[PDB]
């Protein structure tokens, strides 16, 4: 195709041309993204023996990520040829895309996450680009994590050696610095006006997702809002429920807590921390297969624990993980018997176990309040969080209006 | 400051908790409307501990303990401490819970409550 | 040759047999070492096209390491042919031998080291199998390093993680733990009987060398004594002088210092520590080319800083480096103005600068003392170790008997 | 105990070192017959430190410090310290030697000998 030819001249070597420069590489990735006939283009490049060449010559990992991601995401019936071509490319130089943030995804797996992700996004309706709504500049205190900030947890500097040490000794002044920032939840809400509350909510939802696979998307990455909508649809929730859960979490999250969240999960300890937007716990992600709707079974099976923890620091994966687990908790409650749950009926007299089976629009406000308890803690053990239900409930008010 | 049950149990109340005397002893819930509040519980009892449980010196005496861990939520896993020291022919028991994201909690408080408890 | 044929059967593929068992490889590495016409065997293997097959088929790094080490040092005429075949077999950046301890040696670099080493031991006289003299079982405290122990620093477990952090934080109690174990040197010597002293000396020298290239030698590795002898001959010292410097080093050395010594040299810091028997500083090994006599100019140039720090933990390379550095220090002293070294002569008045140019047999004892000072510290800056001269002299007397 | 030169300088001797005074002031060498003895030295200087000196906030005031490094022997590299602090019209200088294998030495003892050192 036209795009095939352009790429052939950009990657082809001549007597006076022996490298695919950094700029020709960018021209190549641009040409792939802006192509109207991606499948034909690739078959062409395969026919010419230049498909393999393309993967070997676009060189620095960051560029190989864009290339690999754009081709994984845009190509339907040619995916295999592309994938084979890439495998065949990894001999000699098997480093590929497996550097930096992507250190835990084997290059071939990075391809596969990108392909599945682009499929999911189109099929579930979050492929479309999002206006670049503004993010907070906070770097400390409540609401300074990725929710407020758009700064991805895997992009945060490593915790200094002094601190990692005090953090191993369990020195509380330090465990503070790096744990949940709020104590009195009620007291915190008291400081926010109706407007400040609204502003946060908009800050959270209006941003493009902080994603690790930006180029799996046809254009710019979607708004979080778009992604929450899509996840609400899949799990019979509402995007306002989801946002309330997440805003609650992001209020009780700091930038340092994001750092600790991620780095403790991929360090030797392989910690079972709660990560990302919705504060999903690593083992729970795996145990309940929270990526089911974005990743094929084959791909998920191969995922290391540390890869899963990295995926949770990608906004779309965390949003879907959060939504699916909420629909889990609600479901688990529909099968419960309220008689055997005395303290629960005590704390939320209007609670309605049957209604949980369906949409949150037909839920009593006490179903949200109770689910809030049973999200920050063990689901339906008759042990309730005293302060989280009012805290999630407030955020829900802000989203409902 | 210093609670004295009618069955002999005398414990020191953890600073910052709601004291409330139960049947066999006391029950402390952490003050405030917190997301992840600590729940403590001292009581007296004639029976011995459940058969087989880790030991450890608790100051000048023994302590029979067990730490459970379960799935929780975004706040971490549920940790339940269960601890009993001999008070002569009887036993003082402490129970405790709290969520943690960062592995097993110290339970510093629950232990200082078992350690300082007495009968008479 | 008889040997080429046996090998040819052991590595040949038949119908429905296309793998070389681990048992087959061992018989091949065995058969090679038991060969009396190893040059003819090689040529008879290349004549069949079996020689490239050989290197291709023996795959696990541990066995490839034994096969390559063995052929590199039993060949003369046919050595280049084997090296040719090896390169040919390195198709697609295989691992080869470049795993584990040998991770800082590219496979051609491993072959090229065994070649020079095997040749160096024949030419210099340390090829012959040493008695399996026995090593200490100690794992901490003075005299528990490789000198006492036979346990190579590169086989030592990684330093516990809590500890790594404390070291990075320059924690006194922890640096204490991984540094020199001795404070008052005189005290140490008092608490030893002249018979204890004699046994440390025998244990140091009596053991087979702890070598990274065991199979480069015709049979078992030489004794440290044998290597020390060859090294004293080469630089016009005596093995007693070499021994005394090393024994003093090994007394102020523990297992935990051996681990700190190497791991800090090849961690991200690329540290400038003193490594191995003679406690040679990594940067000093390079600056003064302390392997000149075992490896050729080709091989040496290629060597990464970490390769050098890894060679320093190979007893023969260390002993040769140590001897060379000593002759250096002595040389640098024969070029000196005693009048411009007032502290030096104050402390060692019988010091005879001229005679440092010749053999130690003819040095005044005060020359061994002053050279000790100027081995543990800057050479000839007219600042002295107060303790190290009496400490090395004591080890010297023990060796002189 | 707490040395005090005539020229105004009053320092607190480091445990285990040979107190020995020189014209300008004091000199400290480490007792014992050590392989790698530390060796400080304090003086009351007049002329100010050369321009290039780095800075660290030592105590409540600031310190102008220089740090040399040279090839040593098997005890590691030579490391000479150099630091001065505002002392009225003049300065109180600390001078400290040491070999090291593990990069630059902390100099805890050379800093404590400047933080404490005052003038009459
Ligand atoms: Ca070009
Ligand atoms: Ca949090
Ligand atoms: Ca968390
Ligand atoms: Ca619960
Ligand atoms: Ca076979
Ligand atoms: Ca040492
Ligand atoms: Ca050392
Ligand atoms: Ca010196």
């Amino acid at each position: 195709t036209a795009t095939s030819d352009l790429i052939e001249s950009l990657i082809s070597y001549s007597w006076d041309d022996w490298q695919v420069t950094r700029q020709e590489a960018r021209r190549v990735i641009a040409a792939i993204r802006n192509d109207n006939v991606p499948d034909a283009t690739i078959a062409a490049l395969d026919k010419s023996g230049s498909l393999i060449k393309l993967f070997q010559r676009v060189g620095p990992p960051e560029l190989a990520r864009s290339l690999i991601a754009s081709i994984a995401g845009r190509t339907t019936m040619q995916r295999y040829q592309a994938r084979n071509a890439l495998i065949r490319s990894l001999i000699n130089n098997p480093l590929g895309t497996q550097t930096d943030n992507w250190i835990y995804f084997p290059t071939i797996t990075f391809f596969d996450i990108c392909a599945d992700l682009a499929d999911a996004a189109g099929r579930l309706g979050f492929a479309a680009a999002g206006a670049t709504g503004v993010a907070s500049q906070a770097i400390q205190g409540p609401f300074s994590g990725v929710g407020a900030t758009g700064v991805n947890p895997t992009d945060l500097p490593s915790i200094a050696f002094g601190d990692q040490l005090k953090l191993l000794n369990k020195d509380p002044a330090t465990v503070t610095k790096y744990s949940n920032p709020l104590g009195d939840l009620g007291a915190y809400l008291s400081q926010l006006s109706p407007q400040d509350k609204l502003n946060q909510a908009q800050t959270l939802v209006g941003q493009p997702i902080s994603t690790l696979f930006p180029d799996a998307y046809p254009g710019n990455p979607p708004s979080r809002a778009k992604v929450m909508s899509a996840a609400a649809r899949k799990y019979d929730l509402t995007p306002q429920l989801i946002g309330a859960i997440i805003l609650a979490e992001q209020r009780d999250q700091t930038r340092d807590e994001d750092a600790k969240d991620y780095q403790a999960a991929v360090s030797i300890k392989s910690a079972n921390t709660s990560i990302g937007l919705g504060q999903v716990v690593v083992s729970t992600a795996i145990k309940y297969e929270l990526f089911t709707d974005l990743l094929g079974q084959p791909v998920r099976r191969g995922l290391s624990r540390k890869a899963v923890a990295t995926l949770l620091a990608s906004d779309e994966f965390n949003i879907f993980a959060t939504a699916r687990y909420i629909r889990y908790v609600a479901n688990l409650a529909s099968q419960q018997d309220l008689r055997k749950l005395p303290k629960t009926r005590g704390a939320f007299p209007s609670i309605d176990l049957r209604a949980y089976a369906g949409n949150p629009r037909n839920w009593p406000r006490d179903n949200v309040r109770a689910l809030a308890s049973e999200y920050t803690s063990r689901p339906w053990d008759d042990n309730l969080s005293p302060g989280w239900p009012m805290f999630v409930d407030d955020a829900y008010a802000t989203f409902l209006d | 400051m210093t609670l004295t049950h009618p069955n002999g149990l005398v414990v020191e109340r953890p600073v910052g908790f709601d004291a409330r005397r139960s049947a066999e002893g006391f029950r402390f819930d952490e003050g405030g409307k917190l997301r992840n509040p600590r729940q403590l519980e001292v009581q007296r009892q004639d029976a011995p501990p459940p058969p087989d449980l880790a030991s450890r010196r608790l100051g000048d005496g023994e302590a029979r303990y067990k730490v459970e861990e379960d799935d929780g939520g975004s706040a971490g896993s549920e940790y339940r401490l269960w601890a009993a020291k001999p008070a002569g022919a009887r036993w003082i028991v402490v129970s405790a819970s709290e969520q943690s994201e960062d592995g097993e909690p110290t339970f510093a408080l629950a232990w200082a409550l078992l350690e300082r408890a007495r009968l008479q």
